[PDB]
């Protein structure tokens, strides 16, 4: 989930 | 590489030491002033919680290697994936949850 | 485990040299010199088999399992079993 | 030479035990012949796994002896081995040679033998990791892994508990914050009684080295941050703590409860160590330190009752001193008393289930067996009662 | 030392037949009878004089101080003497 | 010889330097002598037999297996009411060829429609009978070789007025009757010459309007010949040829549900009288009763829909040849194992053990599965020997409870 994990970063920014 | 979020208990290199040094001086007779007291005893309280991030990281670490194993994982592990996502979600994407 | 094995073999006191003799007779995996000792255990193993067909036939509730050879010279103090027989000229002191 | 085929073929699964007993054999028939009391019993110490290790409990060997558990809080003194330090010894030899090395992946604490097994041995660790062995061959992995979640521990298991028999065979692994799990010793999956030690105050019991009592009682006493004797049950009407009979200071070193009767009545007491500098004794009807031993110079650590004559305890201090007394003969000045190499703060004392001899365990390392030929069978259940009348007469005034 | 220490060393702690060797080859003297002497005696101690013959290739006259052969239920020890060899049964433990 | 002279050698000691000397360094390996260090280390279906063939059972379904006496051995593989595969005549029964060592049958008869438990009669292995489907004991000769029923008997009043459960012989050769108690709850004991209709209509039941019928009544095994007319709620009667008593007067039920695997305990090798009738139950269970119990004296177990027969090997009392509801026939043993299975009789897979008995030779399982070869299980050490009253023992005492 890499891609997941950075996107749950993006959206928490 | 990788440059995305991460699942660790972050509370265990300092929960401890607060715990220690605080609860010494109560039982101690000393006193601790108000906002470290609440703090460290409601951190050491939600220690629990960060036991189960311990495990939880060494259970993700698991599923890399596991998701690693052979072939059919990386091929065909995509609702590992999707909950992996969604486990990074509710416990590490938490912001002040 | 070879590591633990070897270790506890070679690295015990004044031991000379083993010979783990196999079936085959030859002793490639031990701590004597291997060009004298290989034919020596071969002999060995030829003449052990000579004794265990000895103390095996006419008392074969007798097995084998550790012979110290305490000799006028040497202390081959070898370690047996059904499997192998660790031939080991050892210092005596 | 070149022996691939002959390490599947000689180093093979039953030959490498047999190797073992190879190693072994000729390394115990190194005690060749020419082919032409204070007595200070044995000591041991491994130079490579026992080095600096800052331990505060081990396994012991009372039944059984000649291989005890050296369960070690391995210190970073050596950080290229796995971390996780227990050697079984071998007294009837009488060696210190790595030969019985045991380890794990994290700080081993307190790895006692699990229960109706001698090679399967149990253990917490600094993150209450309770690991496990099955050494019916030769082998060291720890097989088992605790899972450490919230209703598990993460702090050191101080004295894990093995109750009941082969129908109960209970675990009660405890944190410093005092929650109790009762983990079956088959499955790791679930602890039974996995409560709270909850107490009229104070329900985080920060426990400290507690003892279980002689007969397959639940009524404990937990050793604790200031003394604070819990004397409790772990079921029944008083689940939690019932109470704290407490007078003793300090985060207890040292508490044991009675020994083997060699004459004497049940005698319900035990007594307690710890850095109150001293030794207290105690019973069922105290509430208050039954006879508070001399508050000796330094930190008095572990204290242990011994088989043979019930009515003797043993204990070391902050300055390694061992003092057995027996006060039904030696009152005011203990049986026999012998220091340790220098006056180190040490931490173990464990009577040997014989008798007359003991292995006390220093908190650096080295464990010393002393020797103490003194008593014979002799019935000092008399001497038990006139000393307890002694003491009921002197604490009036 | 002939009767009552005849017992006590053939019944010994350990020794089951002490059957001493008469003349190298052919046991006949011994604190029991003879059949135990010669055929035990005499087969281990020609096949122990096979397996001296092999050591004995290897160095000719470093002969055996006591060959205590620990053997499973019964040690088997070979103690070369003037007239004759010793080869005797006792246990080990 | 050798030497001369053994006296005075070892009376006159000079050579004590080598004689002690030699014992000096034993007893110098006294001083240790240490051994192995603590360490903690320490120191019936087995291709019996089977009845199945291209002309005998091709892809047929063995939901009987008799137990034969006349020619012995021969579990009689035949047909009941099903639509497997279409080879021969319904009711095509496959005797076994146990006897000349085959996995095929010695003795394979069709017949007019499918039979309940047929089985063979006396004097000859030839003229066999069983309950057919119409309601009656078809007989046939084998001796004269006819494929479907040679002469079948009235199926009325006299024989089963309503369906067919389960036939056999009655006594010994002096008295032996064609007895069959089938599923009309009664025993009809024809005679061995006068089989053209039941005439012993020894009716397990009253004389009412009702189809008070009897699951998978069999006779006692062992030949105590005690028909159990086993009702389809217990009611295990001990239905006789006549009197006072051929019936449910002394039931020897117990079985939760249909009374099905009916056949009591065979002779006393070394137990009791034996006459532990068993009564396997619907509800996955097989309660045996007895002339003194008529109720569960030796309980069997089993977890899965309903027993179907159950008959006592006769080499020995205690063992037996049941069955259970997962293919493996839990051929049971009140003195071994009273309940769960003993000899569990591995059929293909989850078979439908339709179908068990035990030949008079007994020490193994004459069974009809779902697997159309007869499933010969061979107890073996199960024969003539002591200690078998514990069968009996086992039943009265859990008969207390």
């Amino acid at each position: 989930v890499f891609l997941m994990k950075q996107q749950s970063l993006l959206a928490k920014q | 590489t990788g440059n995305v979020l991460k699942l660790k208990v972050n509370f265990l290199p300092e929960i401890i030491t607060l715990s220690k040094e605080v609860r010494n001086l109560k039982w101690l007779g000393f006193r601790v002033p108000l906002a470290i007291v609440n703090k460290a005893h409601q951190a050491n309280q939600l220690y629990p919680f960060a036991i189960s991030l311990i495990e939880s990281v060494r259970t993700y670490e698991r599923t890399c290697e596991k998701v690693e194993e052979r072939n059919t994982i990386s091929l065909l592990v995509a609702g590992l994936k999707k909950e992996v996502q969604a486990l990074i979600a509710e416990g590490i994407a938490l912001v002040w949850e | 485990e070879v590591e633990e094995t070897l270790k506890r073999l070679q690295s015990q006191k004044g031991v000379q040299g083993i010979i783990v003799v196999n079936t085959e007779g030859i002793p490639i995996k031990s701590t004597m010199d291997n060009p004298t000792t290989t034919q020596y255990a071969s002999l060995m193993h030829s003449f052990i088999l000579k004794a265990r067909s000895t103390v095996r036939d006419i008392d074969p509730q007798n097995d084998l399992t550790f012979l110290r050879i305490r000799s006028k010279k040497n202390e081959i103090m070898v370690a047996p079993d059904k499997d192998y027989f660790l031939i080991v000229i050892q210092n005596p002191t | 030479l070149t022996e691939e085929e002959k390490q599947q073929i000689l180093h093979s699964e039953e030959f490498l035990s047999f190797f073992d007993h190879s190693t072994r054999i000729v390394e115990r028939a190194l005690s060749e012949q020419i082919n032409i009391k204070l007595s200070l019993n044995r000591q041991f110490f491994d130079e490579r796994w026992s080095k600096h290790r800052v331990v505060s409990c081990l396994d012991w060997s009372s039944q059984y002896p000649e291989l005890l558990v050296a369960s070690y809080n391995n210190n970073e003194d050596a950080p290229h081995e796995p971390d996780g330090v227990a050697l079984v010894w071998n007294m009837k030899y009488k060696k210190t040679t790595p030969e019985y090395v045991f380890h794990c992946q994290s700080a081993v604490m307190s790895a006692t033998f699990a229960k109706f097994h001698p090679n399967l041995v149990v253990g917490g660790t600094y993150s209450g990791q309770i690991v496990l062995w099955d050494n019916r061959s030769n082998k060291r992995t720890p097989v088992q892994r605790t899972p450490l979640s919230a209703a598990a521990h993460t702090h050191p298991v101080y004295c894990v508990n093995v109750v009941g028999t082969q129908n109960a065979h209970n675990l009660i692994s405890i944190s410093t914050d005092g929650k109790i799990c009762s983990w079956s010793l088959d499955m790791l999956s679930h602890p039974q009684d996995s409560m709270e030690l909850v107490h009229k105050q104070s329900k985080a019991v920060a426990v400290t080295s507690m003892s279980f009592p002689v007969g397959d009682v639940n009524n404990f006493v937990v050793g604790s941050e200031e003394g604070s004797v819990y004397t409790a049950c772990r079921h029944g009407s008083k689940a939690g703590i019932s109470e704290m009979f407490e007078g003793h200071q300090g985060p207890i070193t040292g508490i044991h409860c009675h020994a083997a009767v060699g004459a004497v009545d049940f005698s319900h007491l035990f007594v307690t160590s710890s850095f109150d500098w001293t030794v207290k004794l105690w019973s069922t009807k105290n509430n208050k330190p039954l006879y508070s031993f001399e508050d000796n110079a330094g930190y008095v650590y572990d204290v242990m009752w011994s088989p043979t004559h019930p009515a003797l305890f043993a204990c070391v201090d902050g300055m390694g001193r061992l003092d057995l007394w027996n006060l039904n003969n030696d009152t005011e000045v203990p049986t026999a008393s012998i220091s340790v190499e220098g006056n180190p703060a040490l931490n173990r004392v464990r009577w040997t289930h014989s008798g007359r001899e003991i292995a006390v365990g220093d908190s650096e390392g080295q464990i010393v067996i002393y020797d103490v030929g003194e008593q014979i069978a002799v019935p000092r259940n008399d001497e038990w009662a006139r000393f307890g009348r002694t003491l009921a007469e002197i604490n009036a005034n």
